RNA sequence: CCGAUAACGAACGAGACUCUGGCAUGCUAACUAGUUACGCGACCCCCGAGCGGUCGGCGUCCCCCAACUUCUUAGAGGGACAAGUGGCGUUCAGCCACCCGAGAUUGAGCAAUAACAGGUCUGUGAUGCCCUUAGAUGUCCGGGGCUGCACGCGCGCUACACUGACUGGCUCAGCGUGUGCCUACCCUACGCCGGCAGGCGCGGGUAACCCGUUGAACCCCAUUCGUGAUGGGGAUCGGGGAUUGCAAUUAUUCCCCAUGAACGAGGAAUUCCCAGUAAGUGCGGGUCAUAAGCUUGCGUUGAUUAAGUCCCUGCCCUUUGUACACACCGCC
């Protein structure tokens, strides 16, 4: 999972943005399960801008 | 002698109450929703509507007709409205039909005794929230 | 303070209060009348519009909540 | 000049002491026609004091639950109430309501919050401001008092609060408060 | 020296016209006048004897500020206020039939008539009477 | 006028198994009779045809048993059929209103009636419990402690 | 053998009192003689310049 | 109170006054016209704000050496 | 944020932003909004005015056969930024008072890292594992149940009365909805019958075109009530009538007539709140075949105290102590 995701993160960052952040949470490893958050350059959450600055999926 | 174009409608607000006044040249008269000001239904908030002849008197008045129209509001919103209407009306009449400088001494008497008379009020309401009833009250909580 | 018993119609013992001084002082309403007379209150108003039509008695007000009377003009 | 309610103009009123006179408002300039006006008084701290003090007895006289956005029946109260008051006296009604006023203000209080004396500790003076709000809260909670279940009305029972109040005849309800209020911030000197 | 309805009091000018109507006997009545409300909220009887001689004036005047009405618009005139007990109160509406009757009653009368549309307005007839008792109200009053 | 008490004022009448109050307005004091209310009194003094504004006290005899008969016998007098209280009579279909203590032997009939056909509406009525379907959760507990 | 009830007007507004701030604490200078100075606390609201009544004479002067 | 500005409003003050000083002056009306053809403000709430800061240093400017 | 500063240079959050409200007689506009003027009228004045007054009566996009947006609506824009004066301040960041101003703090929406064994597998053709799978935990139908009552708690509605109830008269709102792919079910003017719920015939509206100028309530103006568990309050219960549906009993709801229960302001405690606020007071939408005491919003009337504090309950930063780290509901 991390090291998908490395290369999703990098691949993003390749194309040309200001900033990503991927989130994958379950049940990882073992039965408890975990979140991990691999993010990287600017990313704004408040106000009205982040309607039409961000792609979420 | 018969001049026409010479009519001011200027309005007054108060509570969603838009008040709009006619004032036009020719005998002193009142007339607010086709009746006199005497004859309405508030006579409690009767010197409210009689606040701005008694303030001015009725020499000023006599070249002046006034017809008032009021489409919303509630009892003493419409009042409210109404007579920042005459007034309003009236200084503006003599601001583009006379010299301002009556417009000023006419205006300074009005401004001194109650700014609602030429100032119009910006407070309507508040948008009730869901946490309670009211735009501030909360619904009461417990704890057992 | 358990009742107040006040009489609905006149008896003659307290009609002749009424008609020697009961329109002899500047507050005359209705309710003060009913308890300095022990009289009802509705009883106090109908015969207080009596007494308006002998015309002893001077009104200011007439409101359906706050009627007031007073007595005649002395001095 | 001014004649409220058609009449009982405001200048022949007074204030018989300084300490009241920058509070009572019934001066020609803040001298009203009707004491009905939403102007915004209370925008600001030391804002309600230029409010006509008649304005402020009409604002206090809406209370327990029935009466909170009533002003049309309170205006009406206290206009009958005024004319009854200078019918029973013969003088000028805003004159009966002043002395009252300045006879009905306590000029003591007593506050603390430790282990309190008899019911506070430490006996603290009052602001003229105090003075008059706590006089017309008296004088509104009197007539409310005495006229929840009986036949008189509170025009009437207004009347008589303001009357034995601008006298002193330790019958009404704001001197009765009055003398105890003081008594007990003696008491906790 | 002109007269209109609207420059006197309404509250006065219905009860002229109320003992109007009753003095000219030409006002049908039915003979359930006594009995039933005047509105389904309404919990007592009218104390007035004369209570169609009222209804029939006012909605007079009021055929004077607006035309067109039908029973709808009598009913949501006439509505009150239903305390309904326990239950909060509602706003309902008056009793369609005594305003239908009142209205088809006043052709007995010959004062309102159907307009081209849906609802009724006054006759000139009518209007004629309703400055005139104006006038003399007005008079009374200010005299 | 507001004229002294009459001499033949009765500061309490007595109508089929009641009393009234005469100081209280006549209007409001047949309504004191065990099944006459507010609105059915205000109608048979109509058809009476009795000054309202006089008290219960000072009603002359005849005038008294005049009403009385009004109230007993409802259908022959213009009382509406939908005025009454035993309209459609469960027992013999007629068109009654009862206003005595008859009321309430009649109830008592009806309700024995549904015990002892033991409907639902009867056994809950034989166990004190509600009948309209109302929920008995939290309320009905001043009848119970 | 009492002392009649006098009356002082306030220089300044020092701070508040009371573990609550129900209570302000005011310098005030009497009317009998400008000369004379003390302070007192004092319940609601106080501004400058106005002046307050006094039952006694001298009762509780603290530095906060 | 509560109307401390920003180190995003000051910072596009600062700049403007040392890059831009002859074509500024000591009006606020003036100024905010001014900031409109050199700068690219996306607010007209936060044009006011830059341009009612670059007056008040300009006050300052005419008296002190500010920094900048 | 200014400042110093072994830190420099940043980032998110706060701010910023969007929406809403407050002024724009400035611009564009309008037969799905009107307003002024003119002309027909309708009525009153008439002694006599005569441009006298009123009309939500008719007209002047019934296309050449009046104009305008002030009120209405909605777009482009403007407008307030601590701007100006004084005082305090390192005179920096900034703070207070005042003039002019519609506005000198309008309300919200969004909202950081990190975490909770907080809630949802009964929202899903989200889902792992386990269970069941024809005598079924699938699935359909009939009936009952979810309502059931010696009691306790919470969210609320109605009250306790005259600052009121009833009766009649006068008479002012803004949100917003309205006829359906499945799926049948809309909002309603007008007239007539009935006392009422209702019923019938007729229109309009897929909507600034019609309901609707939303004739709301509160409130105001007069009558009665008269301090009584009274005409306050209407709980419980009987009889009768209708509406929705296949079905109304365990009363769906609504209407009328019947008895009129406690309740006379509520002990220990405690909730919410600083201006269009609370409270009063109704009206929309959701749920709906039938429906609101709930909830979500709107409107009307409209205050008192406060411009403070850490006292209680807590929160944030720094120092401090710890035998705590499942973190004081700890450990012992
Ligand atoms: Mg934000
Ligand atoms: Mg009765």
């Amino acid at each position: 999972v991390r090291r998908a995701c490395y290369g999703v993160l990098r691949f993003i960052m390749e194309s040309g943005a200001k900033g990503c952040e991927v989130v994958v949470s379950g049940k990882l490893r073992g039965q408890r399960a975990k979140s991990m958050k691999f993010v990287d350059g600017l990313m704004i959450h408040s106000g009205d801008p982040v309607n039409y600055y961000v792609d979420t999926a | 002698s018969k001049g026409p174009l010479q009519s001011v409608q200027v309005f007054g607000r108060k509570k969603t109450a838009t008040a709009v006044a006619h004032c036009k040249r020719g005998n002193g008269l009142i007339k607010v929703n086709g009746r006199p000001l005497e004859m309405i239904e508030p006579r409690t908030l009767q010197y409210k509507l009689l606040e701005p002849v008694l303030l001015l008197g009725k020499e000023r008045f006599a070249g002046v007709d006034i017809r008032v129209r009021v489409k919303g509001g509630g009892h003493v919103a419409q009042i409210y409205a109404i007579r920042q209407s005459i007034s309003k009306a009236l200084v503006a009449y003599y601001q583009k039909y006379v010299d301002e400088a009556s417009k000023k001494e006419i205006k300074d008497i009005l401004i001194q005794y109650d700014r609602t008379l030429l100032v119009a009020d910006p407070r309507r309401c508040e948008s009730k929230k869901f946490g309670g009833p009211g735009a501030r009250a909360r619904y009461q909580k417990s704890y057992r | 303070r358990d009742k107040l018993n006040n009489l609905v119609l006149f008896d003659k013992a307290t009609y002749d209060k009424l008609c020697k001084e009961v329109p002899n002082y500047k507050l005359i309403t209705p309710a003060v009348v009913s308890e300095r007379l022990k009289i009802r209150g509705s009883l106090a108003r109908a015969a207080l519009q009596e007494l308006l039509s002998k015309g002893l008695i001077k009104l200011v007000s007439k409101h359906r909540a706050q009627v007031i009377y007073t007595r005649n003009t002395k001095g | 000049d001014i004649k409220l309610f058609g009449k009982w103009s405001t200048d022949d009123v007074q204030i018989n002491d300084i300490s009241l006179q920058d509070y009572i408002a019934v001066k020609e300039k803040y001298a009203k026609y009707l004491p009905h006006s939403a102007g915004r008084y209370a925008a600001k701290r030391f804002r309600k004091a230029q409010c006509p003090i008649v304005e402020r007895l009409t604002n206090s006289m809406m209370m327990h639950g029935r009466n909170n956005g009533k002003k049309l029946m309170t205006v009406r109260i206290v206009k009958h109430a005024f004319e009854i008051i200078h019918l029973l006296t013969g003088e000028n009604p805003l004159q009966v309501l002043v002395n009252a006023i300045i006879n009905s203000g306590p000029r003591e209080d007593s506050t603390r919050i430790g282990r309190a004396g008899t019911v506070r500790r430490q006996a603290v003076d009052v602001s003229p401001l105090r003075r008059v709000n706590q006089a017309i809260w008296l004088l509104c909670t009197g007539a409310r008092e005495a006229a929840f279940r009986n036949i008189k009305t509170i025009a009437e029972c207004l009347a008589d609060e303001l009357i034995n109040a601008a006298k002193g005849s330790s019958n009404s309800y704001a001197i009765k408060k009055k003398d105890e209020l003081e008594r007990v911030a003696k008491s906790n000197r | 020296p002109g007269v209109t309805v609207k420059d006197v009091n309404q509250q006065e000018f219905v009860r002229a016209l109320a003992a109007f109507l009753k003095k000219s006997g030409k006002l049908k009545v039915p003979e359930w006048v006594d009995t039933v409300k005047l509105a389904k909220h309404k919990e007592l009887a009218p104390y007035d004897e004369n209570w169609f001689y009222t209804r029939a004036a006012s909605t007079a005047r009021h055929l004077y500020l607006r035309g067109g009405a039908g029973v709808g618009s009598m009913t949501k005139i006439y509505g009150g206020r239903q305390r309904n007990g326990v239950m909060p109160s509602h706003f309902s509406r008056g009793s369609k039939s005594v305003a239908r009757r009142v209205l088809q009653a006043l052709e007995g009368l010959k004062m309102v008539e159907k307009d081209q549309d849906g609802g009724r307005k006054l006759t000139p007839q009518g209007q004629r009477d309703l400055d005139r008792i104006a006038g003399q109200v007005a008079a009374a009053n200010k005299k | 006028m507001s004229l002294v008490i009459p001499e033949k004022f009765q500061h309490i009448l007595r109508v089929l198994n009641t009393n009234i109050d005469g100081r209280r307005k006549i209007a409001f004091a047949i309504t004191a009779i065990k099944g006459v209310g507010r609105r059915y009194a205000h109608v048979v003094l109509r058809k009476a045809d009795i000054d309202l504004t006089k008290r219960a006290g000072e009603l002359t005899e005849d005038e008294v048993e005049r009403v009385i008969t009004i109230m007993q016998n409802p259908r022959q007098y213009k009382i509406p059929d939908w005025f009454l209280n035993r309209q459609k009579d469960v027992k013999d279909g007629k068109y009654s209103q009862v206003l005595a203590n008859g009321l309430d032997n009649k109830l008592r009939e009806d309700l024995e009636r549904l015990k002892k056909i033991r409907a639902h509406r009867g056994l809950r009525h034989f166990w004190g419990l509600r009948v309209r379907g109302q929920h008995t959760k939290t309320t009905g507990r001043r009848g119970r402690t | 053998r009492v002392q009649p009830i006098k009356l002082a007007r306030v220089t300044k507004v020092l701070g508040r009192t009371g573990s609550q701030g129900q209570c302000t604490q005011v310098r005030v200078e009497f009317m009998d003689d400008t000369s004379r100075s003390i302070i007192r606390n004092v319940k609601g609201p106080v501004r400058e310049g106005d002046v307050l009544t006094l039952l006694e004479s001298e009762r509780e002067a603290r530095r906060l | 109170m509560g109307r401390v500005r920003t180190k995003t409003v000051k910072k596009a003050a600062r700049v403007i006054i040392e890059k831009y000083y002859t074509r500024l002056g000591n009006d606020f009306h003036t100024n905010k016209r001014v900031c409109e053809e050199i700068a690219i403000i996306p607010s007209k709430k936060l044009r006011n704000k830059i341009a009612g800061y670059v007056t008040h240093l300009m006050k300052r400017i005419q008296r002190g050496p500010v920094r900048g």
